């Protein structure tokens, strides 16, 4: 019945690819034959994903043979016709199929993403943020598709609001990874070389900064230190035990802010608010370095 | 018009979203409660549109005392205030399906346009959710339901008895 | 000499798993679908049959309903469950049509309460919270109207 | 004009195309090893 | 119609088209469907196709003799019926006298 | 306008568009108002800016 | 919209001033026109094709040709499908 | 302009789910409630 | 009977419970936690062949459960099973929800309901020691403030002595309890109404549990053991009582 | 003859043919690896996805296969159907597998070599279309596991009767009953046609060579 109702809806760009002179009756059959193939062993029960990537893997091959034969055949590269975007909105509606009926599989859905991006001549922005607002609301919890749109916006569109709001949001959603911490510090150190920089060409033709960066590091470190503690919440000992190991491992976390790193004065903040026995001669000794460099 | 419903669970919260309104006066009927218990229509009523598991073990202990309390935890907030849209706040308020009466006016009090809706249509919607269970989430959620089940229940009951150690 | 005979993939016919179905090939032609009017009429014939077979048409009744005889009846055009009825005894009485129980029944007039409706006040001082409350109006024979 | 060798091959996978295999089975020497 | 019903003297819908209210001189507010055959459960595409489809073949072959007795019957009460039939006397008559 | 609905094929009956008001995702702020301390001290250096 | 297969899947059978007999017996013709084509249209989808059995020569001819030869050029399908039973007593 | 290119980028795995494949290998191949019958 | 006499086991019409055969007769469950009494009542020992073990069955007092006068004066039908989900309501103590821990068996689970805190207690060591028991030390009038420790139960039993008690099952049952669901009840006259006899207060419940759509199946009162006491067994329907 | 006679000849000849999904079930859920319940569930890709990989081991220890790597083991080879070619197609299908027999037969204390041979068995029908070649190539091997999965496997020719008791038990075939086997007359002739296609391909291997040597002298003794 459905997969019925799905190769009706194939047949009238099948028609008019027969109709102009590049496929014969035959090759449609043939077309036909692995059409029928696909759809079933979509529509039927125990399908996945790997079925899934084989029917789409096939229509781009069908489409790029397409594209051969026009251009060998009648030497038109865009014939007005239908065939076009009917080949382009098939893929794009097994891709809407794929990731309603298997919402858990991520290789499928950064599939997906990597052909919205990549037809980007013609795709929807409006669909790209469609998209990731139904992945975001499906997995909260993956920074690695925070990061990925926030990465996304800055870097293609640059809209630096937009790419703040986005990690706002993903830190109230996971205020635990200091992988997302550690992003969001980075992405506001490049907006402010950004801005840095536009302003001296500017001024060429014709501590705030670090303060939020900072700040963004406070609030960091104490939400870190929040979360590492709740995280197996005892006595006098054990708990001063567990205060020793919190310490230690926010510290080599700062340590680790410290190699991401007006360097002196990040720095100097950084372990002002350290202040404020081995990590402590780590950190003179940071001082040493810091009066080298 | 029950436009969204939220689920809590000892692995997070869930919000579904409404697909079909199941009508509203034939609900004592054999043909409706039938339709609640089999997966077959229970797919068409309900699809799920978000799901976030809770952190560690003390957030959802700190999340199910919330819960039992009746205050909107933090995640709760932030869940919530992802997936609903900010209609307007004087016509055409947006509405939640909610298990508890009580549980429905701090979630006015903190979102300004949500009416929760606790009635015995949202009751049966939330049943159903309850009972078909694991198979909503499409193969989303890990972690075991009756061990988290087990652990949470321990832990809050003790927390509510005030143990000891000596 | 070209001989092609009919050969079948047992592949394409019966799938390899078994959990999955099977291709169900169909062919339009008139020939081979003979008893087009007969069968539709006799598809038609066993649904009137069937539709005879299924009409039940009574639900059931609004609590224990009313005390003399119910004259008046008005539906809330806003809400979907909400009706109020007015008998000859005088109460008149505001009804779930969900579990199909009261709200509420009050003793409205001495006669009979000629007419009912369901309504939205706007007092000019305040507005009433509709998502809260619900607005009746009892027009009767005892020479009153009450809201 | 002929088609050329990589639409060749995308015309056999599509299609596909047994040809190759049956001509290459019908070629299988065991004259090598 | 039922026993049970005398003299019905309000009637509504239903604010979603489907049931149908009536409160009679009995005392009783009842309340019917407004299609019998329907139920209100909620249905697969299979079967709300089966459905649809029978409806428009019914009413397609809406006009053959047998098609239509088995429609119009229904079981009345036998004051209507006896009230239908002194209806149909009297209207053949005076129509033959026009 | 009603000689419209009479010739009409189908009839989907909820006719009279609702209010259709704004929506909400994670890109745009919602209301507008920060909600988490850090998008309020990083608004109020933004204000500083 | 017109094709090869019309002649096929046509029915046949046996103006007013009236606007809902016009209206309504347009929309019954252009109802039936559309599911004609679509009909026809649906005939790309058939999963097979006959058989034949062509002379190639002049000096060739389809009648001379024998089951020994047939079964030998054919598929061991229906070459194994090809039946011959021998129940010689009753 | 090299400032810029030299600046430093973020990092994610998602396009690297997108276009990896996977490496690996194949492997090959009386209730609580019953009494014994004696 | 005694320190050292030796019976035969042998498995009763209801799954999961046993009769042991001597000179008299003893209701027994088969012990999970073995070699730890709970309420300090005797208990059986098997030996059963690797080496043998020692498995151990646990007796059954009636004249302190208000399922096991159940069961020896006998229901037709208990919705406990070897395999169930049981919500308890009123759990006391291991006194009673031991035995339907050890009937439920290791598979199912039993969800055990208790308001006061030293009761409490003593349900929180007993749940620590069996793992098939989850407590909740929390007031049963409210299954929204503790919706989210239950899911989908199959039977609902009720040991509450309050007179709210048709409403308070009710509540619970709607919540939590799945359809045709057993539902079991101990009702106490006493407590329920104490000026009117207890036959008027049977009635009485056994038309609020019809109400709230429990249809009863069947009841008994376990007179040798308790006076003025009723166990009734309904099925919760949900879907056309008649 | 009889009708049941006859009938029996026709069941033999369409033995491999799914025509139905209970014989669908039943040809597909025979297998080397998998068991009976996940070889019903799965399908061809999964069964081409581990040939490959495994004939990709194959050739790296010995590099022959990559000519089976161009024809047996390719995608056009997941699509063909055997039992639809005419009878040329199938002889040099017969070919291809009987060299590779050859070849893989040193070779099958090897999870590569059972897996490739997992995919020949599932796609082209080895177990029940040519098991003589299976058998006599992996005949020396008598006590292991692969064939005791082998017997389980095959339906037994006319003249391996000693395997047709032995199939589908716990006990190894002794070594008595592969004396018997040999003790045979036209089985030495077909086995002396084996051994002589295998000296002419010029692979043999000590195992093999000290098992037929050790099988001719307790036949003449």
């Amino acid at each position: 019945s459905k997969t019925r109702y799905y190769l009706e809806q194939c047949i009238p760009e099948m028609d008019d690819l027969v109709e102009k002179g590049l496929f014969t009756k035959n090759e449609v059959s043939l077309i036909m034959k692995k059409r029928t193939d696909f759809e079933h062993r979509l529509n039927s029960r125990g399908s996945s994903i790997n079925d899934y990537i084989k029917y789409i893997n096939y229509e781009s091959n069908v489409n790029k043979l397409r594209a051969k034969r026009c251009k060998r055949i009648l030497q038109v590269k865009k014939t007005n016709s239908l065939s076009d975007w009917s080949i382009q909105q098939r893929i794009g509606f097994i891709y809407q199929r794929g990731t309603n009926k298997f919402p858990q599989d991520l290789k499928f859905w950064a599939m997906y993403l990597n052909y919205m991006k990549a037809r980007g001549n013609q795709t929807s922005y409006k669909k790209i943020h469609n998209i990731y607002n139904q992945l975001l609301k499906l997995h909260p919890t993956n920074v690695d598709i925070w990061i990925s749109c926030a990465k996304y916006e800055y870097e293609v569109h640059a809209n630096f609001k937009s790419c703040r709001n986005i990690f706002q949001n993903g830190l109230r959603f996971n205020p635990d990874v200091p992988k997302l911490w550690y992003e969001y510090v980075k992405f506001e150190l490049n907006f402010i070389t950004k801005l840095i920089n536009r302003r001296k060409v500017m001024g060429l033709i014709n501590a705030l900064r670090g303060d939020i960066a900072l700040t963004i590091f406070d609030v960091c470190m104490k939400t870190l230190g929040k979360h590492y503690i709740n995280k197996h919440k005892s006595d006098s000992k054990m708990n001063i035990e567990l205060n020793k190991e919190t310490l230690n491992y926010l510290f080599s976390e700062s340590l680790r802010y410290i190699k991401l790193f007006e360097r002196d004065y990040l720095i100097n903040h950084v372990l002002q608010f350290w202040k404020n026995p081995e990590l402590y001669l780590k950190t003179v000794m940071i001082d040493i370095t810091l009066n080298i460099r | 018009p029950i436009e969204y419903l939220l689920f809590e669970e000892p692995t997070g919260y869930a919000v579904f979203k409404v697909k079909l309104q199941q009508d509203d006066i034939g609900s004592r009927l054999k043909e409706v409660q039938e339709q609640i218990n089999d997966f077959g229509a229970f797919t068409k009523l309900i699809e799920l549109v978000s799901f976030a598991p809770f952190k560690g073990a003390a957030e959802a202990l700190e999340n199910a005392n919330d819960i039992s309390e009746g205050l909107v935890s933090e995640s709760l907030k932030a869940i919530l205030d992802l997936n609903l849209p900010k209609a307007s706040s004087k016509k055409k308020n947006i509405t939640l399906a909610i298990s508890d009466k009580n549980l429905g006016p701090s979630i006015k009090e903190e979102f300004p346009y949500v009416d929760c809706i606790s009635n015995e249509l949202a009751q049966d919607l939330i049943r159903g959710v309850r009972l078909h269970g694991e198979k909503l989430f499409k193969g989303l959620q890990s972690g075991d339901l009756e061990r988290a089940q087990l652990g949470l229940g321990h832990a809050y009951s003790r927390a509510k008895v005030k143990f000891s150690v000596q | 000499m070209k001989i092609k005979t009919i050969k079948r993939s047992a592949d394409d016919y019966v799938p390899v798993k078994s959990t999955q179905e099977s291709q169900m090939p169909r062919n339009l032609n008139p020939e081979l679908h003979p008893f087009e009017r007969a069968r539709e009429y006799t598809k038609a014939l066993n649904a009137t049959k069937l539709e005879r077979m299924f009409a039940k048409p009574f639900v059931g009744q609004l609590g224990y309903g009313h005390r003399d005889g119910v004259y008046a009846i008005a539906k809330n055009y806003g809400s979907l469950n909400k009706l109020a009825t007015g008998s000859a005894d005088g109460v008149i009485k505001y009804w779930n049509m969900s579990t199909r129980e009261e709200f509420v029944s009050f003793k409205a007039h001495y006669g009979l309460v000629t007419g009912l409706c369901v309504t939205q006040p706007r007092f000019h001082d305040k507005k009433p919270d509709l998502k809260s409350q619900n607005f009746m109006l009892s027009c009767s024979d005892d020479k009153t109207v009450k809201l | 004009p002929p088609p050329d060798e990589e639409e060749q091959l995308l015309a056999k996978f599509v299609f596909g195309d047994t040809t190759d295999l049956q001509e290459n089975l019908a070629k299988f020497n065991a004259d090598f090893i | 119609h039922t026993k049970r019903m005398q003299h019905v003297f309000q009637v509504k819908y239903s604010m979603d088209s489907k049931y149908i209210i009536s409160g009679s001189d009995d005392g009783n507010v009842r309340l019917w469907r407004s299609k019998a055959w329907e139920r209100s459960n909620v249905k697969t595409t299979r079967e709300k196709n089966k459905l649809e489809y029978d409806e428009k073949l019914k009413e397609r072959f809406r006009h053959m003799p047998e098609i239509k007795r088995i429609s119009r019957h229904r079981h009345v009460p036998q004051v209507i019926k006896k009230a239908q039939e002194i209806k149909n006397i009297e209207l053949s008559s005076i129509k033959r006298r026009e | 306008i009603v000689q419209q609905n009479r010739r009409a094929d189908h009839l989907i009956f909820p006719l009279n568009k609702p209010t259709e008001h704004n929506h909400a995702s994670a890109f745009t702020r919602t209301q507008d108002v920060p909600q988490t301390e850090l998008q309020e001290k990083v608004d109020q250096v933004l204000q500083e800016s | 919209k017109e094709r090869e297969n019309q002649n096929k899947f046509e029915r046949s059978t046996y103006q007013t001033k009236d606007k809902k007999l016009r209206a309504g017996l347009k929309k019954i013709d252009e109802q039936y026109k559309k599911a004609v084509s679509s009909a026809a249209a649906t005939d790309y989808l058939l999963p097979e094709s006959n058989g034949y059995l062509e002379p190639e020569n002049e000096l060739e001819k389809t009648f001379k040709v024998q089951q020994s030869e047939i079964k030998s050029s054919v598929d061991v399908s229906t070459a194994n499908k090809a039946l011959d039973l021998s129940l010689k007593e009753f | 302009e090299t400032n810029l290119k030299k600046l430093p980028k973020l990092e994610t795995g998602f396009d690297a789910l997108a276009n990896k494949k996977k490496k690996k290998n194949v492997l090959p191949s009386n209730d609580w409630f019953t009494l014994p019958k004696p | 009977a005694r320190g050292g006499a030796k019976v035969v086991i042998e498995p009763h019409r209801h799954a999961g419970v046993y009769i042991a055969r001597g000179k008299e007769d003893l209701l027994v469950t088969k012990n999970m936690a073995p070699g730890e009494s709970v309420y300090g009542e005797k208990r059986i020992s098997v030996e059963e062949p690797v080496p043998p073990t020692k498995v151990e069955y646990r007796v059954w007092n009636p004249f302190r459960s208000k399922l096991a006068a159940g069961i020896m004066g006998g229901l037709d039908e208990l919705f406990i099973a070897p395999g169930k989900k049981v919500l308890y309501l009123g759990a006391a103590s291991g006194t009673s929800v031991s035995h339907v821990s050890d009937v439920v068996g290791p598979e199912g689970v039993v969800y055990a309901v208790e308001f006061s805190h030293r009761p409490g207690r003593e349900l929180i060591s007993m749940a620590k020691k069996r793992p098939n028991i989850i407590p909740i030390i929390e007031d049963a009038r409210h299954p929204q403030k503790y919706r989210m420790l239950i899911g989908m139960v199959d039977c609902v039993f009720a040991d509450v002595a309050q007179p709210d008690q048709a409403r308070i099952i009710a509540l619970n049952s709607h919540m939590f309890l799945k359809d045709q669901g057993g539902v079991v009840i101990s009702i106490k006259a006493n407590c329920i109404d104490s000026t009117v006899d207890a036959e008027t207060v049977f009635a009485r419940e056994v038309q609020k549990l019809r109400e709230e759509r429990i249809k009863p199946l069947e009841q008994l009162t376990l007179e040798p053991y308790e006076r003025d006491h009723c166990i009734v067994v309904g099925r919760y329907m949900r879907s056309g009582l008649k | 003859s009889s009708l049941s006679d006859q009938l029996a000849q026709v069941a033999s000849n369409n033995a491999t043919v799914a025509l139905d999904r209970k014989r669908r079930q039943k040809l597909h859920s025979a297998s080397l690896i998998y068991n009976s319940k996940t070889a019903a569930t799965q399908d061809y890709d999964f069964i081409f996805e581990n040939a490959s990989k495994a004939l990709e081991e194959l050739s790296q220890i010995e590099p022959k296969f990559a000519i089976f790597s161009r024809t047996l083991f390719s995608e056009s080879s997941i699509s063909l159907d055997r039992n639809v070619q005419t009878k040329e197609e199938i002889k040099d299908l017969d070919n291809a597998i009987n060299a590779y027999l050859l070849l893989a037969s040193s070779k099958w204390y090897l999870a590569p070599t059972l897996h490739a041979t997992e995919w020949l068995v599932r796609r082209f029908q080895i177990h029940v279309k040519n098991t003589e070649m299976l058998l006599l190539s992996t005949l020396n091997y008598y006590q292991t596991p692969v064939f005791k999965r082998i017997l389980s496997i095959i339906k037994l020719p006319p003249l391996f009767n000693c395997l047709s008791n032995f199939v589908r038990s716990e006990k190894p075939p002794t070594a008595l009953t592969m004396i018997k086997l040999f003790n045979d007359m036209d089985f030495l002739k077909l086995y002396t046609s084996y051994l002589d296609q295998c000296i002419k391909h010029n692979a043999t291997y000590t195992n093999q060579l000290l098992f037929t040597t050790c099988c001719f002298i307790n036949v003449v003794a």
